[PDB]
């Protein structure tokens, strides 16, 4: 869709998409590996 | 045993903190039916607490007189996992970001009005530039040696 | 010379002149030519050392299992007791590696700089290209044709990933490489990475 | 060594260094620094009528140019080093390094 | 003549000076007056260190010391130097410091007042008996020999000091004896790589 990809390219729409994806990533990581205080995998 | 701290698997105050939190959760678990959903969530939190304290036991965390895991960030190998192995894992990821957003800014630096790509991010160009920063440390190293890291005004 | 992803074009900095030039630079590392001629050398040396490493941590194991000669499995090979200390080896491997690697450094800085002996000034080295010294590094005198250089870089790129596979097949498996191969050939559909995790 | 001997020897060996050994170096450094310069001019040249370098106290005769101020300087160093010797010797202190 | 073949030579290090192998990475001798000062101080450090190496090895072979044992007597109040067993009657700490100061200050400050930069390093005359200066075709060779043996002695003094730092209570000939007894397992490797 022309000019919708330009709107979704705009800084707030793109920032909310990036930070929603990133926050879901961090959230699911903390579900998978909750309560982390060390990196023991070396 | 550095800095006068007993390990957390051996610290009596750490186990006392575990037992205190577990009793605090169990006193909230009595008010619900043993098969009900709040009770199951509380039990899941109880196992989460127990394995959290076990994992802080096994990962070499040191506990003080207050009985809380202290982080030895000096450089002792036994505790690199507390600060340095995460810290590098930060400086990588952080240096990914800055090496991406910098590179993007160099790729849209030669446009006519380069400010309308700051607010409207070229997703194809940004996606091409994002993984350039995967192995960013060698690019930053070489650009420091080639002088392309510092503008010459 | 060929292409690694046919949908993609070889970049302008990889003209096909170099050996092993399949156009693999998706992350634009060898975009500056100085970085390109430095990473050629880094590839060659990491690949040659990886070939020697893989040949020195696998061939011991395929000879240990069949019983031709019993030797340790490359991770219990450090703790064995040798005629020197655990650090004396590091001292020697510093003294007479600093000398050979700094001379290689002076070669990959300016090519024709370091080719004659300090002591026996007559026994020079022929003017070969950078990363390919020749001379006493070529006693059998097999020619350094471009096909041979491509074969070198291919076996080296393969040995690098082989060493990485060894490190990760001892980090999250615990066993040796060839034992993992026999475990795969025992039941391939049940002895893979997606059963260990 | 009696303290009078210590004071006399250290003072003599201080103004001996000052008269013969460390004279030309001290005096050439003096001529190099010269005077305190307030805005190019000296303190007396700029005014203030009190920072005049005294010459009635520095004119004293010597083939090399030793003055009473150098006698005070080499000799203050003398008495100082002498009392350092005397106190450091009279204090029965054990450094006890490595043991 | 180059400390590292392939590295470019500094334009102020031509090779004419004795021991001029072009070693100036940090760029210290770029201005010529500092370079003359550095040459004088190099030769002074060299001559002192290479006089010191006999004064460290010889009294440890036969003098019954280990080049730091010759200093411990002054660290303890009451006790004087054992110059080849016999005690010296010239006092113990303060008066030897007085004689050292009053002698070497005079010597080094009559050295300081020299203005000719060649006599500032190579005075000659009273300091050149036996006439080993009347033929520059060999005097340049001898200056290179002085510089080379002196740089070797400076590195050997680093060896003395750091073998003293790593092993606190020994001497260099004891280190060489340990290396001749068991050369592999008793080298530097146990210190650059400390086991704990
Ligand atoms: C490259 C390289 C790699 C990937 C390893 C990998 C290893 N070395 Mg090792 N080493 C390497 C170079 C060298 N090592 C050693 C001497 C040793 C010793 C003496 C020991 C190791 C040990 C180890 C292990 C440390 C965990 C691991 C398998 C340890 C080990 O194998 O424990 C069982 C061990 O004791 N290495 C020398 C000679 C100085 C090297 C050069
Ligand atoms: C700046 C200060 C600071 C610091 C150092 C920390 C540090 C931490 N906090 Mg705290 N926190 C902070 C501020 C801070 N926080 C603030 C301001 C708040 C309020 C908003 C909180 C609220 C908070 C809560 C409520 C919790 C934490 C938790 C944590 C832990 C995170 C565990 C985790 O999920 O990471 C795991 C690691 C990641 C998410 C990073 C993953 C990155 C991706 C996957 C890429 C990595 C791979 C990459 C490709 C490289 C691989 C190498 C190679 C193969 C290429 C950690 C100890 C949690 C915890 O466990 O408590 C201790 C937790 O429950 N924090
Ligand atoms: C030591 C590692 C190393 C290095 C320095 C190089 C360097 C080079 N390669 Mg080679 N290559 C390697 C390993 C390496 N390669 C391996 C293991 C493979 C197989 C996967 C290849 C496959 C390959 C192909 C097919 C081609 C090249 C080409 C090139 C050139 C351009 C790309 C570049 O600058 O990469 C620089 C690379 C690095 C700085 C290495 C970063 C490694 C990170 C840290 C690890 C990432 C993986 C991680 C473990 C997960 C350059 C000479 C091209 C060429 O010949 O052009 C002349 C070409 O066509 N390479
Ligand atoms: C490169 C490289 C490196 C660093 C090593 C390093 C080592 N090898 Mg290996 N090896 C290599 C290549 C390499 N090898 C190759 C290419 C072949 C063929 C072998 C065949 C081989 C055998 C057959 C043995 C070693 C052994 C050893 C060890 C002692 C070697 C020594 O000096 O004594 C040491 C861990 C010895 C060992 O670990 O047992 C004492 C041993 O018996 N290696
Ligand atoms: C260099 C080529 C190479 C070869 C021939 C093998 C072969 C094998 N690997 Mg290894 N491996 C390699 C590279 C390689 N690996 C690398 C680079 C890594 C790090 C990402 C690993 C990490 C790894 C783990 C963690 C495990 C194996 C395992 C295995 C075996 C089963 C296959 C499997 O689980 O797929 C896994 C394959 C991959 C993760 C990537 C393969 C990519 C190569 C380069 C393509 C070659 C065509 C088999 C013997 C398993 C075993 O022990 O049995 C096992 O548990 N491998
Ligand atoms: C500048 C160089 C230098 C310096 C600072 C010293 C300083 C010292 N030496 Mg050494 N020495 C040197 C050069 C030097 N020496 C050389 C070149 C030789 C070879 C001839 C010796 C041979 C030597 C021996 C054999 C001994 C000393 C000893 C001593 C100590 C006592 C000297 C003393 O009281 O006698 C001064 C008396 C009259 C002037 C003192 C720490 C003694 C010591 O403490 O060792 C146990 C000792 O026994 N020295
Ligand atoms: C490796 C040591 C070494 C060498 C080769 C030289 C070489 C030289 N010096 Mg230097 N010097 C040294 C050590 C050395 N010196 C030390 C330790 C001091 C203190 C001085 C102080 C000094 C001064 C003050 C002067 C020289 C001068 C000279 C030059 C003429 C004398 C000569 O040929 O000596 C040759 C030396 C030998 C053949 C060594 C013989 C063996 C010795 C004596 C063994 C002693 C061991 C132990 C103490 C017992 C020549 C370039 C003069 C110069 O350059 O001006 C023209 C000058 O003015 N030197
Ligand atoms: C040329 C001077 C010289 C000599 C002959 C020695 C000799 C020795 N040292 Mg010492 N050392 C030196 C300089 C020297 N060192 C310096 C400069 C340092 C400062 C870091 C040290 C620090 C040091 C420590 C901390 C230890 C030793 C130890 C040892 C012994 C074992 C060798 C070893 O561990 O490798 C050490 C080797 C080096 C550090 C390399 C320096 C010497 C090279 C060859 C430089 C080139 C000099 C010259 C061109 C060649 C002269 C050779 C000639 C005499 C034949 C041996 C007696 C060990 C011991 O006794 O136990 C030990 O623990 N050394
Ligand atoms: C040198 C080397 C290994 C050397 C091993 C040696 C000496 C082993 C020695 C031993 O075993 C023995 C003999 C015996 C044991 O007793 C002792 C030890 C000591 C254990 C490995 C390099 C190993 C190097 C590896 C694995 C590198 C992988 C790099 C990759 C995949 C790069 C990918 C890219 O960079 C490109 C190509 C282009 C970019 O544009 C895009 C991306 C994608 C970023
Ligand atoms: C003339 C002459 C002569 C002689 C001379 C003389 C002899 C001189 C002397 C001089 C002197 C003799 C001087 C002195 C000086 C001194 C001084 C100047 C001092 C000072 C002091 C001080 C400063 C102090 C301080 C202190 C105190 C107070 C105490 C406490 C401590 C102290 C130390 C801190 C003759 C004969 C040769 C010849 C002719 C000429
Ligand atoms: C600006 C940055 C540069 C300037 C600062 C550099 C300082 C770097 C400090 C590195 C010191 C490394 O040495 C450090 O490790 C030794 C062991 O490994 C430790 O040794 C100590 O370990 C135990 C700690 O509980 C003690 O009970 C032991 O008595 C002692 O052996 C010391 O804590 C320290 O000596």
């Amino acid at each position: 869709m022309r000019d919708l990809k330009t709107y979704l390219s705009v800084a707030p729409v793109l920032s909310t998409l990036w930070f929603g994806s990133l926050a879901g990533l961090l959230i699911e990581i903390n579900r998978l590996f909750p309560d982390a205080l060390t990196f023991p995998f070396f | 045993d550095i800095s006068g701290l007993t390990p957390c698997k051996d610290s009596k105050q750490f186990a006392k903190r575990e037992k205190q939190q577990i009793k605090k959760l169990e006193s909230s678990l009595k008010l619900y039916a043993p098969e009900s959903a709040p009770a199951l969530a509380l039990n899941a939190q109880i196992e989460k607490t127990k394995r959290r304290f076990d994992n802080y036991g096994k990962y070499g965390l040191l506990c003080g007189s207050d009985g809380l895991p202290h982080l030895i960030v000096n450089g002792d190998q036994r505790h690199w996992g507390e600060f340095i192995t995460p810290g590098i894992l930060f400086l990588y990821i952080a240096g990914w970001i800055g090496w991406v957003g910098r590179s993007y800014l160099i790729a849209i630096s030669g446009e006519k009005k380069p400010a309308m790509k700051e607010i409207i991010i070229d997703v194809p160009l940004a996606s091409r530039i994002i993984f350039r920063g995967f192995i960013w440390p060698v690019a930053a190293y070489r650009e420091f040696l080639n002088g392309d890291l510092i503008a010459k005004d | 010379k060929g292409e690694w992803l046919p949908g993609l074009a070889s970049p302008d900095y990889l003209t096909g002149s170099l050996a092993g030039d399949n156009g693999f630079d998706p992350l634009g590392l060898a975009e500056d030519p100085e970085n390109l001629k430095w990473f050629v050398q880094a590839e060659l040396v990491n690949g040659r050392w990886a070939m020697l490493g893989v040949a020195g941590m696998l061939l011991p194991e395929v000879f240990t299992k069949i019983g031709i000669i019993n030797v340790p499995e490359w991770y219990d090979a450090g703790k064995e007791q040798y005629f020197a200390s655990s650090s004396t080896l590091f001292v020697i491997e510093f003294i007479l590696f600093h000398y050979v690697e700094i001379r290689r450094w002076q070669d990959i800085k300016n090519p024709g700089s370091v080719n004659q002996d300090p002591i026996f000034k007559q026994y020079s080295l022929p003017k070969g290209e950078v990363g390919y010294p020749g001379g006493i590094f070529n006693p059998l005198n097999f020619a350094p044709t471009q096909e041979a250089k491509e074969k070198e870089l291919a076996n080296g790129r393969l040995a690098m990933l082989a060493f990485l596979g060894f490190v990760v097949q001892h980090n999250v498996t615990g066993k040796g490489p060839f034992e993992n191969l026999l475990q795969h050939l025992s039941d391939p559909w049940h002895n893979t990475i997606v059963q260990t995790f | 060594l009696s303290p009078s001997i210590v004071i006399s020897l250290s003072t003599g060996l201080s103004l001996f260094l000052g008269r013969f050994v460390f004279f030309n170096f001290q005096r050439e450094n003096v001529a190099k620094q010269g005077l305190p310069e307030q805005n190019g001019k000296t303190h007396f040249e700029a005014g203030d009528d009190r920072a005049k370098e005294y010459v009635s106290l520095l004119k004293s005769n010597d083939p090399i140019g030793f003055n009473i101020v150098d006698v005070l300087a080499w000799g203050s160093i003398g008495h100082i080093v002498a009392y350092y010797i005397l106190a450091t010797s009279s204090n029965g202190y054990d450094p006890s390094f490595f043991g | 003549a180059h400390w590292m073949p392939g590295e470019p030579r500094p334009a102020y290090l031509d090779g004419s000076a004795p021991g001029d192998f072009g070693f100036d990475p940090l760029g210290l001798g770029e201005v010529p007056a500092n370079l003359e000062r550095y040459k004088e101080s190099e030769l002074i450090h060299c001559r002192w260190a290479m006089l010191a190496v006999p004064g460290i090895l010889v009294p440890e072979a036969l003098g019954y010391g280990n080049w730091v044992k010759a200093q411990e007597w002054a660290a303890l109040p009451g006790g004087q130097a054992t110059y080849l067993g016999n005690p010296v009657p010239w006092g113990t700490l303060p008066t030897i410091l007085a004689i050292e100061f009053l002698a070497i200050a005079f010597v080094e400050h009559q050295r300081s007042m020299e203005k000719d930069p060649e006599k500032k390093k190579y005075p000659g005359g009273a300091f050149d008996p036996l006439g080993y200066s009347k033929d520059p075709k060999k005097l340049e060779e001898l200056k290179v020999k002085e510089i080379k043996n002196g740089r070797l002695a400076l590195l050997a003094f680093v060896g003395f000091c750091v073998q003293q730092s790593a092993y606190p209570g020994t001497g260099p000939l004891e280190n060489l004896a340990t290396h001749l007894a068991d050369p592999w397992h008793n080298n530097i490797g146990d210190i650059v790589i400390p086991f704990n």
